[PDB]
């Protein structure tokens, strides 16, 4: 019932790079520190037991070290099959405690988002609701800023933002920004803008629709 | 060889009880200590309880002491978790393991909530069929106000898998909202059918929503 703190929280690395994942115990645990790998839609799996014993069949690039309060899990030339979550667990005392984990992400070339803006569907309006949606697809890095503007003014109240995990197939990220509004609120105005600021650019990527083209 | 297959999770009200079961396979059950370990939705692992091969010597963290009971059946090779006086904080994927755990089972999801099962409202998002340009039109589907998880969204009955992005669910006070998007060449634009299909296992709902780069 001691704290295991893992750093870094998130790491972006290119296959072939070397990495060190740290796990620090709030109290000396001897060598009672075990490491688990967890990949998307899989259960955790034992990589290393007692600070440095790799479990049989684990490949050689993986190795662990530490004692007392500082442990590190080193991966030599990272393979693509290595990206996922890593966790440390202590068996020193009761209760058994776990670290928050460290996420390993595949660093790839920088990519600007492809943004799509959609007005509310008529079926939604008939229910008297209006969701304006903006898809900001396949970008890298993960940091992106989205801003809504209704008739040129910024609007923060009401936005739900959702991000995917690294695409399995291309390493990019996708995000959906939804501006939820009452039916009547929606009809009080004409222009809805979705503006994305991404590292790939100096100026904002922007898409707009007015109550105009039917 | 070693297999651990968990079962019994489901939606239960705050204060109810539930019985999880773990079927061991491929080892001498008896000689092994077993533990329950849960993963919260924020993906943190919490150890819940441990039982010795002989089932004498039990340990529990304070959070669960007196609510949960770990038990094993050395004859039938079953590990059991009796949960009671359940709280919203016990909502997680509950795993197994054999003793640190060297083998994990698949997980059983347990959701503790007061919300009642509610099917989705599926809404087609057809581009402002002007506000586009190329041989690459992105259509969408909004899947609002359902409970609980999950939902399965397909683009044209699985066919269209290239393009598609399904964004995780966001809990907007006891209803989830989900969106899915698809990218096809402006053939089909009305050129053909594009249909988003959603199934809500928990509500026995199958819904087909025909987009097609339509509407005004």
């Amino acid at each position: 019932d001691e704290l295991l703190t893992q750093s870094p929280a998130t790491l972006s690395v290119t296959p072939g790079d070397s990495v060190s994942l740290s796990c620090r115990a709030s109290q000396s645990i001897s060598n009672n520190l075990h490491w688990y790998q967890q990949k998307s839609h899989e259960s955790p799996r034992l990589l290393i037991k007692y600070a440095s014993q790799s479990i049989s069949g684990i490949p050689s690039r993986f190795s662990g070290s530490g004692s007392g309060t500082d442990f590190t899990l080193s991966i030599n030339s990272v393979e693509t099959e290595d990206f996922g979550m890593y966790f440390c667990q202590q068996s020193n005392s009761w209760p058994l405690t776990f670290g928050g984990g460290s996420k390993l992400e595949i660093k790839r070339a920088d990519a600007a988002p492809t943004v799509s803006i959609f007005p509310p569907s008529s079926e939604q309006l008939t229910s008297g609701g209006a969701s304006v949606v903006c898809f900001l697809n396949n970008f890298y890095p993960k940091d992106i800023n989205v801003k809504w503007k209704i008739d040129g003014s910024e609007r923060q109240n009401g936005v739900l933002n959702s991000w995917t995990d690294q695409d399995s197939k291309d390493s990019t990220y996708s995000m959906s920004s939804t501006l939820t509004l009452t039916k009547d609120e929606y009809e009080r105005h004409n222009s809805y803008t979705c503006e994305a600021t991404h590292k790939t650019s100096t100026s904002p990527i922007v898409k707009s629709f007015n109550r105009n083209e039917c | 060889e070693v297999q651990l297959v968990q079962s019994g999770g489901g939606l239960v009200n705050p204060g109810r009880s539930l019985k999880l079961s773990c079927a061991a396979s491929g080892f001498t059950f008896s000689s092994y200590g077993m533990s329950w370990v849960r993963q919260t939705p924020e993906k943190r692992l919490e150890w819940v309880a441990a039982i010795s091969g002989g089932g004498t010597y039990i340990h529990y963290p304070d959070s669960v002491k007196g609510r949960f009971t770990i038990s094993r059946d050395n004859a039938k090779n079953n590990l059991y978790l009796q949960m009671s006086s359940l709280r919203s904080e016990d909502t997680a994927l509950y795993y197994c393991t054999r003793h640190a755990m060297d083998h994990w089972g698949q997980g059983t999801s347990v959701t503790v909530s007061a919300a009642k099962t509610t099917p989705p409202s599926v809404y087609p998002l057809a581009p402002g069929s002007a506000a586009q340009t190329n041989s690459m039109v992105t259509l969408g589907c909004l899947v609002k106000g359902y409970f609980p998880e999950p939902v399965t969204v397909t683009w044209n009955s699985g066919s269209l898998s290239s393009g598609v992005h399904t964004f995780p669910a966001v809990l907007q006070s006891d209803l989830y909202t989900l969106s899915s998007s698809v990218t096809v060449p402006s053939s089909p634009r009305p050129s053909e059918t594009v249909t988003c299909n959603v199934a809500h296992p928990a509500s026995s709902t199958k819904v087909d929503k025909k987009i097609v780069p339509r509407d005004c």
